[PDB]
This record gives C-alpha cells, sequence and structure tokens, in this order.
C-alpha cells in the first residue's frame, strides 16, 4: 500500500515549470551534489552569451547608441560566437562582457528589455560576472536554480515523499507544444497551473501581436474546462511574484489591463486583481481552485508553498 | 564538430606512386590525385587513359604492414621495412564480399601514410555521404571533366553514356548549349562550364513536378516568387511542425536574403529581392534543405548510459562469405565487419592439430575451408576502432579443449589486443549484484570478450553466457554481468509469451539473438522482432544484404556510425513499462503521424523502363506497414512523375523505433536504390532523397522527390479540444463575442 498520484505541471512559455520541478528536486528529491553542480557551468555561460547577443541585437533594432565607441568592437567580438559550441569563458570574452555590462548605451537597452526578448535572470549573472569568470568556479544552487533552458517533450518525474508518490509531469509551454499535452492526459489526480506575474506588460516568444498574460489567462480558463480532468483538483501557483515587485513600481498594469482601477505602484493590489482574472467568473469551472503566490527561485517559499499543497492533494484522496 | 570534406594540398599537388597488380603482374609509374571537392581518386596510366575511383566507394585505406605485400618474386624484384612503409593499398566494392583491391608504391618517402590517412577520412566524412542532392549533381559534371582522351578532352560518348535514358533526346539538348551533340566528337574543358552543365540538364530534364510547386505555393505572377513567399513556403512548410520556436527559431527576414544571394542565375530578381524557377530548384536539392539534421547524423546520442540500453550492430559467423554449408571462411569479413560499424563479431574456435599447435577458426565441420586464428585477433584489432571509438564485444563460441592450446589464446589476446583488451573489471563497476553495467563511454576502445567461465575465462567479465531458465529466475539472481544468447525461433517463443518480461530482462541484462539453422544460405530474420523489447545484440548475416540487412547497417549509420543507437526511454526506465502490442496510443510517449506522397524522380536509370516506390514502415507490430507501392510510372526513366494519393501512416504509436523505407523498383523486380529514414528526424515538406546502394553507400544520380508530412498524433475525437490548447487566444476571443451579444438578451 504505496499510493501513487500524478501530478500535471502546466503553464504558457518560462512560467516556470522546469524551475519548480528542480525545487522539488532539492526538498524532496536526491539534491544536487557537485558533480551535479558541474554539468550546469557550461548552461550558465552559454546564458551569459545568449544574453548579450540579443542584448547587442536590440541595440540595433531600437536603434541605441553605445555610450564608449571602444565598446562597439566588443560587441562585434560576441556577437560573432555560437553560443552552443560555449564550453569555457575566458579572456578577451569575458571583459568584452564586462565592459559592455558597464556601457551607459546598452544599460539604457536592458531597461527596455520589455520591447524585445531577454529572459529572466541576465541580471543576476551579469552582476555577478567575477565570480563566474573566475578560472575554478563551482556553480552555486542559485545559479542552477537561474538557469534557462527550454523544455521539449514530456518528462515524468517521480518523488518519494513519506506517505506518497507523485510523479510530477514536466511539459512544454509554447504554442507547439501543447498539441503533445493530450498525451499525458490520463488518470490526473491534479493539475498545477504556473502564471508568470511579470509577463502582463509582454509579448509572447511566439506571437509578437499577442500579450503573454492574455494566453496564460485564456489556455488556463479553457484547459480546467476539459473532461479529462472532471475528477482532478486544480491548484494555481502566479509564480514570479518578485519581479512584480521590481517591475510594478515602473510599468504601469493599467496601461496593459484597462479593467484594473486600484493604486498604481502597488504590488499587493495588482496581483490580486490578476488572480480574480483567472478564477472569477468562469461558467464552465464551478470545481474550486486553490491559489498560491510564489517564487520558485526561492527555496524557503517553495517549500512552504508545496508542503501544503501536499495536505490539499492527499486530503482530496 | 562535423567538419565538411576538405582536401590537403598534397593530394592535388599530386603525389608519384607505382601501380602494381598481384594477378597479371604489371607496373605503370602513375601520379595520383583527388579533386578539390573529394568525389573521387584518379590516376593517368596506361599509355594516358584516365582512371577513377569513386571515394563513396571506399572501405579502407592501409599502409605499412596492412598494406599487402606482392608475394611473387617477379614483381618483388621490381619494386625492391622500409620498401613496405611506403606501400598502399585502397579497398573498396559495393558490400563487405566481394571487395576490389588497389595497390601503390610511393616513389618518394612517407607520403604514403600521409596519403592513406587522408583517403580514409575523406571516404568516412559523413557530411559527404550525405551531400545535398546539388552537390551529388557536381559529383556527375566532375566525373565527366576527370575522364579524358590522351590529349585531354571530353568525349562525348560518355554524356550519352551517363545519361543513356533517351539518346535521341539527349542530343537536342546539347546543341541548344551551343555543344557537340555527335557520337564521334570531343569537347574541351576550356568551355564545358559549370553553368553550362547546368544549363543541359535543365533543356534535358523538364520539371513540370516543380512548376506544380511554384503556383501551389501562390504565384499566377509567374516569373517571380518574392522574399515573403519563399520565407513563408520554409517555415509554413519545409519546417518540422514537432520543433520548438526557442531552440529550432523561425528563418528571420535578413536571413532569408542571405539563400537569395547564395543560390541565385538571374541578378534581376538578386537585386530586388525576388528569386527565379531555377533559383528555387536550386534551393530545393539544396545545402539547406536536406531531408534530415546533422543533428540526427551526428553523434550526439548520450553515449554514458549503461550498454544494457543501446542498441548494438552484431555480427553472426563472421567468416562467412555466403552459404552456411559450403564455402569460404575469410579474415577479410572481420575487417569490413568492424569497419562497418559493427560492435559484436562471432569467432567459432575449434582445436588445432598434432604436427601444429594453432587454434583454426571454421563452421561445426561442415564443408568450409579455415582460417587461423592469430590472423583473425590482429584483423580486429586493425580494424576495432577505425571508424568507431566505442568497445567491441569477441563472441567466442570456444569448443578448443587443451590447456596448452587454452593459454595460447588467452596469451594472443593479451598480446595482440594489448591494453585495449578488458582483462579485469574496473574501479566504479566492480562484479556484484546491483551494481549497473559500465557505459559506452566508461569502455572506449575496449575489447570485451565473450567466453564461458568458471585460461580464457580469466578474461571474461562484463559478458558473460549463462543457461537461460526464465526472466524470473534471471531477476531472482540479479546481475547485469550475465548474459544470454538466445536462437531465433526460441528467441520467438519468448516473444509471443511473454514479451513484457523480456524487455525488463534487456533494462539490465544483455541479450544476444541470431539465426536458425535451417537458414543454411544465411538467409536473415527481420531484426526489428526484437529491437522491439530491447534486446541489444541482434545478430546477423553480413554476407547476405536482404531486406533485413538492408535496414540494419541503414539504421546503425545514424550517431556517428558508432554502432550505439539509444533504446527509447520507457523501454530503458525501470519506474515504467509498457506492451509492445499495444494496438492503441501510449501516455507519457507522444506518437506521430505522417504522410508520404512521391511527386517524381530524376535520373533513376540506365535505360527506358518503368518504375515503381515502395514506402514501407518499421517498428513495433501495430507501427509497421509494409504494403504501399506507387503504380508502375508511364515507361521513362528520366523524370517520371507520379500521380498519386498520399500514403498514409496517421497512428505511429512509439515514433522513436519508426524507421521509413523509400525504395525504388524497375519494372520486373530489379533494385534501384533505397533509403532509410528515422521518423522520429525526419523532416516534413518538399524534399529530395538521395538514395543508395544495398550496404547504404550513395549512388550519385538517381534521386526522389518526395513531399513527407510528420505531424503528432491527435485521436480524432479529441481535435476540437487540440486546437483550443495551441492558439487559446482565438478560442476565448470568440466565446466572449457570444457572451458579448447574448448581453443584451438576458438581462
Ligand atoms: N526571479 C524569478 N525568476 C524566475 C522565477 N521562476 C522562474 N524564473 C526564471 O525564469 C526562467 C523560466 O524557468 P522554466 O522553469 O524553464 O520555465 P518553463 O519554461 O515554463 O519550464 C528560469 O530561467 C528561471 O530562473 C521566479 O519566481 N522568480
Ligand atoms: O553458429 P552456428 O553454426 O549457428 O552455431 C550455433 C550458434 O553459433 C549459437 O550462437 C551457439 O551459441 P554461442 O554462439 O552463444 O556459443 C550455439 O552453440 P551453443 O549454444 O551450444 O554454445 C550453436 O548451436
Ligand atoms: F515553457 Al518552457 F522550458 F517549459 F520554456
Ligand atoms: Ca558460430
Ligand atoms: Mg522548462
Amino acid at each position: 500500500a504505496r499510493r501513487e498520484l500524478k501530478l500535471l505541471l502546466l503553464g504558457t512559455g518560462e512560467s516556470g515549470k522546469s524551475t519548480f520541478i528542480k525545487q522539488m528536486r532539492i526538498i524532496h528529491g536526491s539534491g544536487y551534489s557537485d558533480e551535479d553542480k558541474r554539468g550546469f557551468t557550461k548552461l550558465v555561460y552559454q546564458n551569459i552569451f545568449t544574453a548579450m547577443q540579443a542584448m547587442i541585437r536590440a541595440m540595433d533594432t531600437l536603434k541605441i547608441p553605445y555610450k564608449y565607441e571602444h565598446n562597439k568592437a566588443h560587441a562585434q567580438l560576441v556577437r560573432e560566437v555560437d553560443v552552443e559550441k560555449v564550453s569555457a569563458f575566458e579572456n578577451p570574452y569575458v571583459d568584452a562582457i564586462k565592459s559592455l555590462w558597464n556601457d551607459p548605451g546598452i544599460q539604457e537597452c536592458y531597461d527596455r528589455r520589455r520591447e524585445y526578448q531577454l529572459s529572466d535572470s541576465t541580471k543576476y549573472y551579469l552582476n555577478d560576472l567575477d565570480r563566474v569568470a573566475d578560472p575554478s568556479y563551482l556553480p552555486t544552487q542559485q545559479d542552477v536554480l537561474r538557469v534557462r533552458v527550454p523544455t521539449t517533450g514530456i518528462i515524468e518525474y517521480p518523488f518519494d515523499l513519506q506517505s506518497v508518490i507523485f510523479r510530477m509531469v514536466d511539459v512544454g509551454g509554447q504554442r507547439s507544444e501543447r498539441r503533445k499535452w493530450i498525451h499525458c492526459f490520463e488518470n490526473v489526480t491534479s493539475i498545477m497551473f504556473l502564471v508568470a506575474l511579470s509577463e502582463y506588460d509582454q509579448v509572447l516568444v511566439e506571437s509578437d501581436n499577442e500579450n503573454r498574460m492574455e494566453e496564460s489567462k485564456a489556455l488556463f480558463r479553457t484547459i480546467i474546462t476539459y473532461p479529462w480532468f472532471q475528477n482532478s483538483s486544480v491548484i494555481l501557483f502566479l509564480n514570479k511574484k518578485d519581479l512584480l515587485e521590481e517591475k510594478i513600481m515602473y510599468s504601469h498594469l493599467v496601461d496593459y489591463f484597462p479593467e484594473y482601477d486600484g493604486p498604481q505602484r502597488d504590488a499587493q493590489a495588482a496581483r490580486e486583481f490578476i488572480l480574480k482574472m483567472f478564477v472569477d467568473l468562469n461558467p464552465d469551472s464551478d470545481k474550486i481552485i486553490y491559489s498560491h503566490f510564489t517564487c520558485a527561485t526561492d527555496t524557503e517559499n517553495i517549500r512552504f508553498v508545496f508542503a501544503a499543497v501536499k495536505d490539499t492533494i492527499l486530503q482530496l484522496n | 564538430q562535423l567538419e565538411p570534406p576538405t582536401v590537403v594540398e598534397t593530394l592535388r599537388r599530386g603525389s608519384k606512386f607505382i601501380k602494381w597488380d598481384e594477378e597479371t603482374s604489371s607496373r605503370n609509374l602513375v601520379t595520383l590525385r583527388v579533386d578539390p571537392n573529394g568525389f573521387f581518386l584518379y590516376w593517368t596510366g596506361p599509355n594516358m587513359e584516365v582512371d577513377t575511383l569513386d571515394i563513396s566507394s571506399i572501405r579502407d585505406t592501409r599502409t605499412g604492414r596492412y598494406a599487402r605485400l606482392p608475394k611473387d618474386p617477379k614483381i618483388r624484384e621490381v619494386l625492391g621495412a622500409r620498401l613496405e612503409e611506403k606501400l598502399m593499398t585502397v579497398v573498396s566494392g559495393p558490400d563487405p564480399v566481394n571487395t576490389v583491391f588497389l595497390n601503390f608504391m610511393a616513389v618518394q618517402d612517407d607520403t604514403a601514410k600521409v596519403w592513406s590517412e587522408e583517403l580514409f577520412k575523406l571516404a568516412m566524412n559523413i557530411l559527404a555521404q550525405n551531400a545535398s542532392r546539388n552537390t551529388f549533381l557536381r559529383k556527375a559534371y566532375t566525373k565527366l571533366k576527370l575522364q579524358v582522351n590522351q590529349d585531354g578532352r571530353i568525349p562525348v560518348k560518355n554524356i550519352l553514356k551517363m545519361f543513356s535514358a533517351d539518346k535521341k533526346r539527349v542530343e537536342t539538348a546539347l546543341e541548344s548549349c551551343g555543344l557537340k551533340f555527335n557520337r564521334s566528337e570531343s569537347i574541351r574543358p576550356d568551355e564545358f562550364s559549370l553553368e553550362i552543365f547546368e544549363r543541359f540538364l535543365n533543356k534535358l530534364c523538364l520539371r513540370p513536378d516543380i512548376d506544380k510547386i511554384l503556383l501551389e505555393i501562390g504565384a499566377k505572377g509567374k516569373p517571380y516568387l518574392t522574399l515573403e513567399q519563399l520565407m513563408d513556403f520554409i517555415n509554413q512548410k519545409q519546417r518540422d511542425p514537432r520543433l520548438n520556436e526557442v531552440l529550432y527559431p523561425p528563418l528571420r527576414p535578413s536571413q532569408a536574403r542571405l539563400l537569395i544571394e547564395k543560390y541565385e542565375p538571374n541578378q534581376q530578381f538578386l537585386e530586388r529581392d525576388q528569386m527565379s524557377m531555377e533559383g528555387f530548384s536550386r534551393y530545393l536539392g539544396g545545402e539547406e534543405n536536406g531531408i534530415l539534421p546533422l543533428e540526427a547524423l551526428d553523434l550526439s546520442t548520450d553515449m554514458t548510459q549503461p550498454l544494457s540500453a543501446y542498441f548494438i550492430n552484431s555480427s553472426h559467423n563472421t567468416y562467412l562469405t555466403a552459404g552456411q554449408l559450403a564455402g569460404t571462411s575469410s579474415v577479410e569479413m572481420y575487417r569490413q565487419a568492424l569497419l562497418w560499424g559493427c560492435r559484436c563479431v562471432e569467432l567459432d574456435v575449434w582445436k588445432g592439430r598434432p604436427p601444429e599447435e594453432e587454434p583454426f577458426i571454421t563452421h561445426g565441420f561442415t564443408m568450409t575451408t579455415e582460417v587461423p586464428l592469430r590472423d583473425v585477433l590482429e584483423a580486429i584489432a586493425e580494424t576495432a576502432f577505425k571508424t568507431s571509438p566505442y568497445p567491441v564485444i569477441l563472441s567466442f563460441e570456444n569448443h578448443v579443449d587443451s590447456a596448452k592450446q587454452q593459454a595460447k589464446m588467452a596469451e594472443y589476446c593479451r598480446s595482440i589486443f594489448g591494453d585495449a583488451l578488458l582483462i579485469e573489471p574496473l574501479d566504479k563497476y566492480p562484479l556484484a549484484p546491483g551494481v549497473p553495467l559500465p557505459s559506452p563511454q566508461d569502455l572506449m576502445g575496449r575489447i570485451l570478450v565473450k567466453n564461458k567461465k568458471r585460461e580464457m575465462s580469466t578474461l571474461v567479465n562484463y559478458i558473460e553466457p549463462v543457461k537461460f531458465k526464465s526472466f524470473e529466475a534471471a531477476r531472482k539472481r540479479n546481475k547485469c554481468f550475465e548474459m544470454s544468447s538466445f536462437v531465433e525461433t526460441k528467441a520467438m517463443e519468448q516473444l509471443t509469451k511473454s514479451p513484457m518480461e523480456f524487455v525488463e530482462y534487456n533494462k539490465q541484462q544483455l541479450s544476444r539473438i541470431y539465426p536458425k539453422g535451417t537458414r543454411v544460405d544465411s538467409s536473415n530474420y527481420m531484426p526489428q522482432l526484437f529491437w522491439n523489447v530491447g534486446c541489444q545484440l541482434v545478430a546477423l548475416n553480413f554476407q547476405t544484404l536482404d531486406v533485413a540487412m538492408q535496414l540494419n547497417a541503414g539504421v546503425f549509420e545514424y550517431n556517428g556510425r558508432s554502432g550505439y543507437l539509444l533504446k527509447p526511454e520507457f523501454m530503458r526506465r525501470p519506474d515504467k513499462s509498457f506492451d509492445p502490442f499495444t494496438e492503441v496510443i501510449v501516455d507519457g510517449i507522444v506518437a506521430n503521424a505522417l504522410r508520404v506522397k512521391v511527386i517524381s524522380g530524376q535520373f533513376l536509370s540506365d535505360r527506358k523502363v518503368g518504375i515503381y516506390v515502395e514506402v514501407d514502415m518499421f517498428g513495433l507490430p501495430v507501427d509497421t506497414r509494409r504494403k504501399y507501392r506507387t503504380r508502375t510510372s508511364q515507361g521513362n526513366s528520366f523524370n517520371p512523375v507520379w500521380d498519386e494519393e498520399p500514403f498514409d501512416f496517421p497512428k505511429v504509436v512509439l515514433p522513436t523505433l519508426a524507421s521509413l523505407r523509400i525504395a525504388a523498383f524497375e519494372e520486373g523486380g530489379k533494385f534501384v536504390g533505397h533509403r532509410i529514414l528515422p521518423v522520429s528526424a525526419i523532416r516534413s515538406g518538399y524534399h529530395y532523397v538521395c538514395l543508395r546502394n544495398e550496404a547504404n553507400q550513395p549512388l550519385c544520380l538517381p534521386a526522389l522527390l518526395i513531399y513527407t508530412e510528420a505531424s503528432d498524433y491527435i485521436p480524432d475525437d479529441h481535435q476540437d479540444y487540440a486546437e483550443a490548447l495551441i492558439n487559446p487566444i482565438k478560442h476565448v476571443s470568440l466565446m466572449d463575442q457570444r457572451a458579448r451579444q447574448l448581453a443584451a438578451l438576458i438581462g
């Protein structure tokens, strides 16, 4: 008598599913030895190179000059890198990226990251280059939590908690990827939808005109009304709340969702408006929904938030 | 990093070489050369006659000891440790059995080693064997310009010989380019331009099928295809719809330009960002527009999983050359097997004789020949890791019973193979229960012996035979190093009885399989049967290239011909488990659907005849269909265009296991060429499929145009739901319009 419950992680692109699966791996699963950490040192380097290439291209598109001219050269050096071929991280590329990150010109471009595509945790790495550039850098566990690796396929992870075994199914959150989702819609005990609170002022990678949060919203509203989940529980993680905390100061919610008329520059007011868009006034779903504000990079926040959700699920079984 | 094929200066500069013959005992001081592209080796010998060798036919290059010596005294005098250190030998042919040897003496010192080492590199190069359709046309061109008469010119009888599929229609093609069309004449390399070889091919072989594809894209104004039309075609038809837009992003506009700059005959379109029909026709046979990605052909499988998780390329009675009861036993096969990416070869060892005391390999005292062990062990030590740095499993069927001959056998192994021979277990992997079988990575360049254990038993460790009782008993003892060999019909009995117990066995232990004894002409069973249940060492007869063996060496090409393909996810995971006869799709396993419409073919035969094409699928029983066919075409083998309905493969259960087999056949049943495409990696869209011979070498001229649609499965009933997930914003917006309209009516 060892029960096995199947949990799906769903969500739009880059909402934080695979970041959650790592937290599950740290809390309950096997965790990261030094040999496991080392596996990502490559991936950290590739993220920095991908970051600055995408920022350089923006400088052209958005037509922003490089304050200092000697950084025009540096930009050319890096832009010609093949990022898939990155294994080490040495000069002149180190100082190239530093000298750039210091450039008042390209710092203007970072502030306008909203208009183009620049993955989150870009600033986490570039502010900490010297630690990463070092000739003996072992990645820290947060470095492994920040790392961005686009996910494709349908990867089932098992987890041995005391009472039960969870089989947590990770998936891709791009538009193409949802045509695969039907091949994990059997015997589902619960869904765990991830919405990225930061993406109210952002457009999708796969569609340039459409707003990420209109997608994440509509996707959730549709999916909970599907016949497969007629007897499945729906946990809604609103992730990336720390990013909101920073962004809501400058990017005003009223400008992208006109229904909002709570105060400006308020983190709390903004997040609780969103919550209502997802759950409230849905005629096709009258099941209860269990929300949760989260920060998948923040480990303590996840141990608390999930060691609750464990109960909520088992309790219904 | 997969480099493209690059000829070093020396090999175009040339080098002086003396061609010599074992049989008729001949000699010409010739200067060897390779063309810059690296298609052909060619030399000018018998009274100025240029003779060529197709490098894609080359099977091995040997120098020094391994370069065969001229055992005749008269030849040995004419030529002369130093003398053999400049001997070269080029082995080639269309399969392992029917090889051809060519010998050379380098006049200047140590250039033979430079030459041998570089011809091997060019021959094996993967980019070359999967070159673009357009490059394979440059091959045919480069042939004509090489093969010349004594006074340099290009004979016109060649140009008619090459495309001898409508000789009176060839005549008229040439005249229109301003070239010679009469059989008795020749053409100056001065004025046989590639530009002009291209224009010739256009007038000769007209493309109604491509005219179809342009208006079918959409261009009432037939002269021009604009930048976006191209980009939309490339993204919305040539792109594989099962791929992520972040990992494999779509073609940008600035990127789409570069393909116009690249493939353009007409500058009127180039300057104004358009494209001609012959620029579009150039793209279709282009380097970008291939059927498979290099990713697929590359060596980029995960090579750190345990040995029990990989399909291993395996030979049965390697020594045999055709028949099982009567015929040769060859040392040549052990090279031609291991050179072909095989990783398991069988050595049947029998006790020596009183006068001498050397063991010999042969077939169960029937009426076949013998060969000395000593040489076979050194044939294997030469070729073991010449085409793959991953381990070899020597399958000793030992019948030698004498501790004198048994100890030499263990000494021969330890001396010949040397440190490559895995003599004792590693640090990480002790021989105890619960320990997983070491990964291929962890055994790079090692010789694993498979013999019965309790001197030869000293060498045995991770591959040890045991008399199979049941899967229950094999799970009871639980040891990965123990493994079992199953005769065809014995493995077949397990398949219908306990196929699920089998996949579980193979998740930990190795299981070899070989053909039954009734197949005395060395006939091959279908290896997919046992691959389906995770069997690794599925052994086959390499002397026979029937539909089974054509498949084997076809699928094993992938992962850089290392001879190791990784079993699927669910056939490797212990926590997971499924049934190989599932007539319905599996949860956790994203199924696929497939469409295969055959459009046309180019330069398929050397004569007028009808042709037909077979499209078959090889995987799990339910995946497998193999009876689709075209109707034998009108009756001309230049540019036949089939007008047929797409062959449907709507429900592919496990798509990583499925392999498609496109194969062309002449009216009557003769083989033209085939190709093995893996269903998981194939692309969608209009694509050429450059054909191959039975031993999987690239035939140059013949090729097929086929339209593929490789999409994910959606049960018909659940289609509505699927489409709302892909684009929900449109789905919800539509419902909002309805609620919006009925707002006023309710109150
Ligand atoms: N600051 C912050 N970053 C996050 C949070 N959750 C995810 N990220 C980052 O955003 C990226 C998306 O993570 P991932 O799990 O791959 O999203 P998925 O594609 O939906 O699986 C990762 O690089 C994370 O570092 C969060 O709560 N706070
Ligand atoms: O090669 P042939 O002529 O078909 O001979 C058989 C075949 O080689 C088997 O694989 C072999 O077992 P191993 O090769 O695994 O030793 C078996 O002998 P055995 O089962 O008595 O050893 C022979 O019956
Ligand atoms: F949407 Al993902 F990795 F799950 F980019
Ligand atoms: Ca045998
Ligand atoms: Mg992910």
